[PDB]
């Protein structure tokens, strides 16, 4: 089915405790294949997948060179946003950036994402046309003019429609065993309250419903082994829709 | 990568200044290729950068005059200034912008563009009689003139100053040596001035007067 | 791969 | 601007001394300060220069290594911590104001000078 | 645009010294500050970007820091290859703006200039022009002033100056001032002199010749 | 700008004990898996990531065979102990 290559970056300002805590995480669908913790001793783009290890030097040296560029960009962006909102220097704030590209069954470009946040609130985002910007507040209008002078959208569109798609296809081929896998959830029920357990499914996109309805369902959660799990309960038929089951499953 | 400017160094005033910067060792790619001019004696000024798609971000101070083009087929991006006055005389560096759009990492060797409506002129060498003696290379166009003393000898005390641009558009520099006063008569001093564009070779002998 | 060309806010 | 000298006297060779120079009038913060030396039967000789905070200090050759010049903009005083004294460095030390922000050596106002005898 | 300032304009230092160079901005530029090194006749070389990060290949002796509305460039244990001009460049808002530039010299004992004057040659006087040259030789530091005076009258505009680049043997500077007159104007004055002021001189030194 | 953490204590199926804290802000969280009220030292955590609503999530796991998970956040006034329920 469709695939995406998201890149999540988080920088948290530490007041008086040194440089900001930057954590860069790369995702292909719901599988994390790279990571970068600035507090780690490695100071390299640590691989988080077995298939990404098949790529040797002159790739990790390039990923590392670009992820310290994200770290340096995010560390400075923390001070830019603190001055935009006129905040104190003794507080801990966060900048979150997510960019990625979606594809389809033909693995051709489908959609592009590039969003920023400050303290959990939307700051700026790339519109679906990938030419215009949706600035949230008046502080993000200053970013909009600077990013429209630099044609950042065109460069981002070049990445999102170009490099991102070609690299996702390479990732989808390097890690076809894991990235392209699909596991049907192991649905089972427990016993009043009736609860159905969707276990060990990938990707995380699942749907659980109850029909004979004020259900009690939790978020899907990582099992830790590359899979996910979920459950829903109703006080007193559990229907599950996942890519691993072409036909609906009723419990 | 390696960046090399390939533009003429003499642009007439109120004419179009065309400069080409070839990229060797790589490609134009998705980098932003900037034009920076550093006029002699002053700091750097940023003209603007070009993207491979032709989208360029000009400096608003000279946005109406500057045209920057890209020829990605030949891996060269060009600068086309228009109605160029004397204020555009500068060393034009072509550079690559840093991957976080904040600095210029790779620079070209630089090209000195001279804005003057003056034809090629021969250097008129005049002695500077005394201690310290020299000879003045006045009213030559274009640069440079190489001044040497006694062919290849006299390498101690020689001070060849950078040339200045006069009010008439013709350059001029002075070369002075600091030989001891005990050899003024016994030793003869001749400065050799060589201007290749003018095909001029003057050997002027400097003696006390 | 990561986005090669970035820009500050 | 008025400059007054005080803090000299007679010293033994190899000793130490610290001249003082009070700046009466304007505040010495943009003008570099200078020290000089005029020996009997001799012309003036540059000794040391104190420039604006951050612009460094410079010393002649007969005084380098052993001499160090300090300035106090708030107190309008300059201290010449001249150590390792020798009989050669026996002459009146002066104060010169550099009335030139660009450091062109424009010395207009001069102090009275205090004799520094080494014996 | 955001005008950029640097402090100090010049830093005379020696090998093994610790050198600190400060930069400021008219408006808030976040931490988007880059540091460049440029030797004469060569293109600038980037040392530090984002006010703290060191460029690959740059020696670790170069360091950058930012306290607030202020940026610092530090060179601990200065080396003979670190004498150049340093620029701070902002990239918070377009256009890109550079700093004025701070030059680092090789410090040495103060040397007063030796002043030589040169009367115009007779062969030039037959061409309808006259040039008077005043030479300032082997002085340190660079900050020297030469003022042209004929018949005890200061001039301006009609003079040009050229400076050398700290000769490697003794790390001293040399200066030449050219007074471009006309054959008619040159003959109308008797005494031509140049007054030189330098931090190594207690009094200005004047070299003059009579026509 | 602060959102309380959504806390989940669960096992994969020796075994692993996961403490999934999601939907919180800011990222600074203090998760300490407790064995009979005593903090477990051999506790590992995943890499900090966030969701589409910019809310963070983290996975703290450890090898295990009355367990709980004490999580302290800015939103929580006092540390909150969620017992590991095998039916939840």
């Amino acid at each position: 089915g469709s695939h995406s290559m998201r890149y999540f970056f988080t920088s948290v300002s530490r007041p008086g405790r040194g440089e900001p805590r930057f954590i860069a995480v790369g995702y292909v669908d719901d599988t994390q294949f790279v990571r970068f913790d600035s507090d780690a001793a490695s100071q390299r783009m640590e691989p988080r997948a077995p298939w990404i290890e098949q790529e040797g030097p002159e790739y990790w040296d390039g990923e590392t060179r670009k992820v310290k560029a994200h770290s340096q960009t995010h560390r400075v962006d923390l001070g830019t946003l603190r001055g935009y909102y006129n905040q104190s220097e003794a507080g801990s704030h966060t900048v979150q950036r997510m960019y990625g590209c979606d594809v389809g069954s033909d693995w051709r470009f489908l959609r592009g994402y590039h969003q920023y946040a400050y303290d959990g609130k939307d700051y700026i985002a790339l519109k679906e046309d990938l030419r215009s910007w949706t600035a949230a507040d008046m502080a993000a209008q200053t970013t909009k003019h600077k990013w429209e002078a630099a044609h950042v959208a065109e460069q981002l569109r070049a990445y999102l429609e170009g490099t991102c798609v070609e690299w996702l296809r390479r990732y989808l081929e390097n890690g076809k065993e894991t990235l392209q896998r699909t596991d049907a959830p192991k649905t089972h029920m427990t016993h009043a309250t009736l609860r159905c357990w969707a276990l060990s499914f990938y990707p995380a996109e699942i749907t659980l419903t109850w029909q004979r309805q004020d259900t009690e369902l939790v978020e899907t959660r990582p099992a830790g082994d590359g899979t996910f799990q979920k459950w829903a309960a109703v006080v007193v038929t559990c229907h599950v829709q996942h890519e691993g089951l072409p036909k609906p499953l009723t419990l | 990568v390696q960046l090399q400017e390939s533009g003429p160094g003499l642009v007439k005033p109120s004419e179009t200044l065309s400069l080409t910067c070839t990229v060797s060792g790589g490609s134009i790619s998705t980098y932003y290729w900037s034009w920076i001019r550093q006029p002699p004696g002053k700091g750097l000024e940023w003209i603007g950068y070009i993207y491979y798609s032709g989208s360029t971000n000009y400096n608003p101070s000279l946005k109406s005059r500057v045209t920057i083009s890209v020829d990605t087929s030949k891996n060269q991006f060009s600068l086309k200034l228009s109605s160029v006055t004397a204020a555009d005389m500068a060393v034009y560096y072509c550079a690559r912008i840093t991957e976080i759009h904040d600095a210029f990492e790779i620079w070209g060797q630089g090209t000195m563009v001279t804005v003057s409506s003056a034809s090629t002129k021969g250097p008129s060498v005049f002695p500077l009689a005394p201690a310290a003696l020299g000879c003045l290379v006045k009213d030559y166009f274009p640069e440079p003139v190489t001044v040497s003393w006694n062919s290849g000898a006299l390498t101690s005390g020689v001070h060849t100053f950078p040339a200045v641009l006069q009010s008439s558009g013709l350059y001029s520099l002075s070369s002075v040596v600091t030989v001891p006063s005990s050899s003024l008569g016994t030793q003869t001093y001749i400065c050799n001035v060589n201007h290749k564009p003018s095909n001029t070779k003057v050997d002027k002998r400097v003696e006390p007067k | 791969s990561l986005l090669q060309h970035l820009i500050g806010l | 601007v008025q400059l007054q000298e005080s803090g000299g006297g007679l010293v033994q060779p190899g000793g130490s001394l610290r001249l003082s120079c009070a700046a009466s009038g304007r505040t010495i913060s943009r003008y570099a300060m200078s020290w000089f030396r005029q020996a009997p039967g001799k012309e003036r000789e540059f000794v040391a220069v104190a420039r604006r905070s951050g612009d460094g200090a410079f010393y002649a050759d007969s005084v380098q290594g052993r001499f160090t010049v300090s300035r106090d903009d708030a107190k309008n005083t300059v201290y010449l911590q001249m150590n390792s004294l020798k009989p050669e460095d026996t002459a009146v030390y002066y104060c010169a104001i550099d009335s030139d922000t660009f450091y062109s050596g424009s010395y207009d106002y001069w102090g009275q000078g205090t004799q520094v005898t080494v014996s | 645009d955001i005008h950029m300032t640097q402090s100090p304009s010049s830093v005379s230092a020696s090998v093994g010294d610790r050198v600190t160079i400060t930069c400021r901005a008219s408006q808030g530029i976040s931490s988007w500050l880059a540091w460049y090194q440029q030797k004469p006749g060569k293109a600038p070389k980037l040392l530090i970007y984002a006010a703290s990060s060191l460029q690959s290949g740059v020696p670790s002796r170069f360091s950058g820091s930012e306290s607030g509305t202020d940026f610092t460039l530090t060179i601990s244990s200065l080396q003979p290859e670190d004498f150049a001009t340093y620029y701070c460049q902002q990239a918070n808002s377009f256009p890109f703006t550079f700093g004025p530039g701070t030059k680092v010299d090789i410090k040495r004992t103060v040397a007063a200039p030796s002043v030589f004057i040169f009367p115009p040659s007779d062969e030039q006087l037959k061409s309808g022009t006259a040039s008077v040259v005043c030479l300032l030789n082997n002085f340190y530091p660079r900050e020297a002033k030469v003022q042209w005076k004929v018949d005890n009258a200061l001039q301006s505009g009609n003079s040009q100056e050229s400076v050398t680049e700290q000769d490697s043997k003794d790390s001293t500077y040399s200066l030449s001032s050219t007074l471009t007159l006309s054959k008619a104007d040159y003959e109308k004055h008797k005494v031509y002199a140049c007054e030189v002021t330098h931090q190594g001189l207690s009094s200005p030194v004047t070299k003059s010749f009579n026509r | 700008i602060q959102r309380t953490p959504k806390i989940q204590v669960y096992s994969r199926h020796s075994n692993f004990l996961n403490c999934y804290v999601s939907g919180f802000h800011p990222s600074d969280i203090e998760v300490d898996l407790l064995k009979n009220g005593e903090r477990i030292e051999k506790v590992e955590h995943s890499d900090l990531s966030f969701s589409k609503d910019w809310s963070f999530y983290l996975l703290y796991y450890t090898e295990f065979t009355e367990y709980a998970c004490r999580v302290n956040h800015v939103t929580l006034s006092q540390p909150k102990i969620v017992k590991w329920d095998r039916d939840m």
